[PDB]
């Protein structure tokens, strides 16, 4: 015979904020890795102390 | 630090080729043959299935 409030209390599944996608190579740039990502003559130059 | 075994040459005049970009110089030993690094695979075996 069901329940009166049970139907109303049911709510849909919640929101998913972000959608996953493929990130092809070359999109990532200028990260915090110590590996050499600085490009051009700027990377080769080293300051004198 | 990395070590000298690259410079060690019987006749360094013909064997060494360098270009000086802004800060530091790239050095080639003409006789030394480049070799791919085995035993550095991304995943050793990785049965895909």
């Amino acid at each position: 015979k069901m329940d009166t409030n049970q139907i109303r209390a049911v709510e849909p599944a919640p929101l998913t904020q972000e959608v996953s996608s493929v990130e092809f190579g070359g999109s990532s740039d200028e990260t915090d890795t110590e590996g050499t990502e600085v490009s051009g003559r700027k990377g080769l130059k080293v300051e004198r102390d | 630090p990395n070590g000298s075994n690259y410079i060690k040459t019987a006749n360094p005049r013909n064997d060494l080729r360098m270009v000086t970009v802004a800060d530091y110089t790239f050095i080639v030993n003409r006789n030394v043959v480049a070799q791919k690094n085995t035993k550095s695979v991304n995943l050793p075996n990785y049965n895909p299935n």
